[PDB]
């Protein structure tokens, strides 16, 4: 009833196609990841498999509300009328967003304008491993994320929490078979293409055979 | 008079808030699960996985969605489910999950005088389940089925069977090639994360190996 | 909002369904692309899968706006409402863009008219093993691309470097075979809907 | 010029979601099949495919017209805004509704108010197979359908011609391989749901191991 | 500038929903395919796979304009703003539109109204095997081009060009079976709804 008149408030006047600060201050994107299941490894295919939280969190200046509630736990039909980041993973061969009764995707819009939009994935990526030691070796597998229309001019990457405590897996999210998941290890990191200097946020998965 | 069914239907839908839950910044409200099994369709220790088909059945009292004229429980057709609110449930440990789109979208919009939308859905999971290769002839599985509200916080909505042990039917009435059900356990339980705490229920049962 | 006022202005009055030069100029089009990937040459179905970025560049006379930003980057929910050209490869079995995480299309636009946009294909191509000699193989494996629609006196498609023009990645891609250069041709082939420029990009490799 | 003027008669009043006699008499939906061809089956997951030409027909009071024309052969593109019912097969585990050009679906108005529609479709529908017998295999594979949320008191299926011609296989169309088409036959019953009463249209192919 | 709003008067109370020539005579739509690959003929699931450039034509009197001495190749976006004919494939198991950079569909009006249009489609289709001589068999596996919901009171088709409608098939080389020969076939066929028209395209197979 109330809520109504605040959120058809929140779209007049606002742009899906421009970011927050727009010839302005460059946002800042604090990513979390929740794994959910570390999938199986696949060696023919040199890939892997992981089932994500990708949790992504930014400040807009134009969903600024004075209502009586903090926190607006909105619908995710809601986070298609705001602007999201276009992050992508530069590794991803195969990536479905999973889709059920509805769409898992989330947005909690603040009375400060912090965002909240965090998505259930299944992101499977290249993991190359070099079989000099077939029986027994130990590798990384990269799993590789930033921006696509967006330079580091535009849009800056960070970490929610500590990057050493930011991704987390899951206590029995393992659905390995021959490998074991033993520590990850994150950096930030600047990958220039021919159009500018794009961040790109660096996570490899050390794991060992069995 | 089907003149004045339509000045009803459209009375509802003039002034709704798809992007609204019902008592929203009020009391939870509770949404009840009601499982039909259809069968236990590939369950493949090569993959991990097992697939499921099933008639997901959900109720709901909410507030905007009464009248007081008609006397009977409306029914109306599918793609009204596209212009009300439904819960965001998702299935935490499936792989490739679709709603059956065989002539229609399977899904069923039954309102009530009183306030209730019931809220069925023909879906087929291919849900993963961790299976011990211990002792092959002995295998005696657990594969679960994991009912979780996504963008919701348990002072947003929450779960329970509608009918306790009653809620899941059908299980007596699979004949599976190589396999024999020989309990199954229906669990409610609240899982906490770093956004919130989530409530989730749990259709498990027990396999065995021929 | 100042950005908000010359973007809405270059929409009204605007038709998706119209190329920019209609009747006056062929419509050049710039192109280059970053091979991301060669994936595993399977050449039983005769497939190759690659990964590229797939750029596209040309001119819009009815997208000039006047010099307030010098360019403004635009996420992928403004090329629906902006005339992009057709393309598709000629021998890909199945072509399938990357749709994860608000699509992989990036779109620029200058004070010039000029529209950059790219997108991220993976491909799967033609490309036989030429199996006289088994041990000692060598092929060719085209990647070619056209407008479906559009023929020579519509569209030209050319290169922006001449000659070589497209990048390559760490050659740690999942390659069987030896990678070991490019080369580019561009192709007028008559069809009966009319003439179409071709643009094949050649990958030659090797097994050892 | 004037069928244009025509159609925005029929159009403009008419609710989409409200099936013909909401409070009066029950939608009375007239079922023909015709089997293009009897897909292979298949003894691992214990399965058949078949393609058939899904024929309904009902009487929709509220499309009655007056013209030049008989009846009016429209496009599919009329046939979203017309209220369809929504019939599944009950065995259906994977169904293929076909779209080349548009999607193959034809609607015909007649004059009086009813109309044809149909469809051709793909069911990838299941049988509870008996292998004690293997080598001298004897099956009769059902293929039930029937509606998903309207009740035995809004919609009722009937078979169009006498239920022994109702059912039609194409004379050089079958896909079969190691099994011979016998016969087919009908049957009509009643599913006692948790939700209500359906009728259930039950069709049978018996076949026999070459 | 002229161009732009003698499109938009023919989209401006255009009836999708009706066909042309409605409630008068068929109208007539030719037919022409280039066939690009034989992919896969499987021998285990009795189908093969063709990759095709489906392209139809017929006469709409609706869409003729004045002026404008060429012919207007618009985007792929106006085809769920036209009628095309609801032409199906009578033996597909799996097909779809190629959606390579944009999905591969072509419109091309003409100043007297013939409408053009143009798919690239990869279609599974199933055919009969007799496999009885194991080795050295013909298959002769065809393609059923029918229409869905209009009688032959309502449309006709034809082979455009006769027999030279189906292009490309000579340059098509398997590493099994061989093409021999191919041939075109035009009847009408009755169901209990009415008689539809159906083109049957032949392929028969000498194996090597
Ligand atoms: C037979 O029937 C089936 C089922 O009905 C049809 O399949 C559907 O076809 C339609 C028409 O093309 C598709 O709708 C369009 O989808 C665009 C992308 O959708 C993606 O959705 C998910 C992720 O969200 C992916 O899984 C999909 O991938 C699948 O589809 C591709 C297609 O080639 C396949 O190759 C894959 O293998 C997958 O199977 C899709 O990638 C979507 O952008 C588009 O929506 C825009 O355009 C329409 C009209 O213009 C408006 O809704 C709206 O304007 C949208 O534009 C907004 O967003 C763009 C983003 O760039 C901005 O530019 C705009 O400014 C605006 O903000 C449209 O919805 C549908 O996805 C597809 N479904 C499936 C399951 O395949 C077959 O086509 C049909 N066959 C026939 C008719 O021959
Ligand atoms: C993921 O799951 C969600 C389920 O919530 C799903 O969202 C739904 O998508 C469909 C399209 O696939 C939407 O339906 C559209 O709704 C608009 C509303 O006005 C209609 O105008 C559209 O009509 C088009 O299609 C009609 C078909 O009959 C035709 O009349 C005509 O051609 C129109 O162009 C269309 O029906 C639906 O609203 C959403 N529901 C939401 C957002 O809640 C989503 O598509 C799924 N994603 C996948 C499968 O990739
Ligand atoms: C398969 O395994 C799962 C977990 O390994 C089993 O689920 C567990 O079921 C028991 C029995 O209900 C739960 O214990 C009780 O739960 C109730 C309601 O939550 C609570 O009130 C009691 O105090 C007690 O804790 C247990 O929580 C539950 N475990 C989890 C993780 O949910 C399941 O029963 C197994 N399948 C079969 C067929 O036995
Ligand atoms: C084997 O392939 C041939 C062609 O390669 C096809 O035979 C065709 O079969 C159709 C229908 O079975 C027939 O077409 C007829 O053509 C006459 C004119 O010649 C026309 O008046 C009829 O209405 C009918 O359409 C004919 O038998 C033959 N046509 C041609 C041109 O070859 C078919 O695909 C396969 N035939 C068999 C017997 O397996
Ligand atoms: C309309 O729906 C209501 C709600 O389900 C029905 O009321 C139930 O009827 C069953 C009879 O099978 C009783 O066992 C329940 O106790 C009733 N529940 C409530 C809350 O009343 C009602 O029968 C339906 N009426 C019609 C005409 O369909
Ligand atoms: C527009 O398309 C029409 C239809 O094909 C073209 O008309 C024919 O063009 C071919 C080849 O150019 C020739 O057979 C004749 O010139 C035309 N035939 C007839 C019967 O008129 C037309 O040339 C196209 N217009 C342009 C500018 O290319």
């Amino acid at each position: 009833t109330v809520f109504t008149r605040i959120l058809d408030r929140l779209l007049d006047g606002y742009d899906n196609r421009l970011r927050p600060g727009l010839g302005e201050r460059v946002t800042e994107v604090k990513t979390d990841i929740f794994v959910t299941s570390f999938g199986p490894v696949s060696d023919h295919d040199m890939e892997y498999t992981i089932d994500v939280f990708f949790r992504q969190s930014w400040k807009d200046e134009r969903l600024k509300f004075k209502g009586p509630m903090t926190v607006l736990r909105l619908n995710n039909l809601m986070a298609s009328k705001i602007w999201t980041p276009d992050t992508f993973f530069h590794n991803g061969k195969k990536s479905v967003a999973h889709n059920m009764t509805m769409p898992n995707k989330l947005l909690r819009i603040t009375e400060d304008g912090t965002l909240l939009y965090t998505m259930r994935l299944t992101v499977r990526a290249e993991c190359p491993m070099h079989l000099e030691d077939f029986p027994m070796d130990a590798h990384a597998c990269p799993l590789k994320f930033g921006s696509y229309a967006y330079t580091r001019a535009e849009v800056v990457y960070e970490w929610t929490r500590e990057p050493a405590r930011s991704v987390v897996v899951a206590e029995d999210g393992s659905r390995l078979n021959q490998y074991d998941l033993l520590g990850q290890t994150v950096d930030s990191g600047i990958v220039q293409s021919s159009t500018g200097e794009y961040v790109v946020m660096t996570t490899h998965f050390h794991l060992k055979r069995k | 008079n089907m003149s004045y069914v339509k000045e009803t239907v459209d009375r509802l839908l003039k002034g709704y808030d798809i992007r609204l839950r019902p008592d929203f910044g009020g009391p939870p409200v509770d949404v009840g699960m009601r499982i039909d099994v259809a069968s236990i369709d590939m369950v493949s220790e090569v993959n991990m996985d097992y697939t499921l088909t099933m008639y997901f059945q959900q109720s709901w009292k909410d507030k905007r969605l009464s009248y007081s004229g008609i006397p009977l429980n409306l029914t109306l057709d599918n793609r009204v489910a596209d212009q009300l609110w439904v819960p965001d449930t998702y299935f935490l440990n499936d792989k490739k999950s679709f709603v059956h789109g065989v002539t229609v979208k399977n899904r069923m919009i039954r309102l009530h005088p009183d306030g209730t939308v019931l809220y069925g859905l023909r879906i087929t999971t291919t849900a993963a389940c961790m299976m011990d290769l211990r002792r092959y002839p002995l295998d005696e599985q657990n594969c679960t089925l994991e009912i979780e509200s996504y963008g919701y916080t348990t002072d947003d909505i929450e779960f329970y069977w509608n009918g306790g042990e009653g809620a899941v039917t059908g299980v007596n009435k699979i004949e599976l090639p190589q396999f024999s059900i020989v309990d199954y356990k229906m669990v409610s339980k609240k899982v906490e994360f770093t956004t919130g705490a989530y409530p989730r229920l749990s259709l498990s049962f027990r396999l065995k190996r021929n | 909002g100042d950005v908000t006022v010359i973007l809405n202005n270059l929409l009204e009055g605007y038709d998706n369904k119209l190329r920019p030069d209609i009747g006056v100029k062929p419509t050049l089009i710039h192109t280059d692309m970053y091979v991301n990937s060669i994936g595993p040459v399977n050449a039983i179905n005769m497939e190759y899968t690659i990964d590229i970025f797939f750029a596209q560049t040309w001119y819009d006379r009815r997208l000039k706006f006047n010099s307030t930003i010098k360019v403004l980057r635009l996420n992928s929910n403004m090329v629906g409402k902006i005339w992009i050209p057709d393309t598709f490869f000629r021998n890909s079995k199945k072509a399938d863009a990357h749709w994860i995480t608000t699509p992989n299309r990036m779109l620029r636009i200058w004070n010039d008219g000029r529209v950059l946009y790219t997108l991220r294909l993976t491909i799967d191509a033609e490309c036989q093993l030429q199996l006289h000699n088994f041990p000692m193989d060598e092929h060719s494996c085209p990647l070619e691309f056209s407008s479906y629609g559009y023929p020579r006196e519509e569209i030209v498609y050319q290169w922006k470097r001449s000659s070589v023009e497209v990048g390559d990645t760490r050659s740690w891609r999942l390659y069987q075979f030896s990678f070991v250069g490019l080369r580019n041709t561009t192709e007028v082939v008559k069809t009966t809907s009319g003439d179409y420029v071709v643009m094949s990009v050649y990958f030659d490799l090797s097994r050892r």
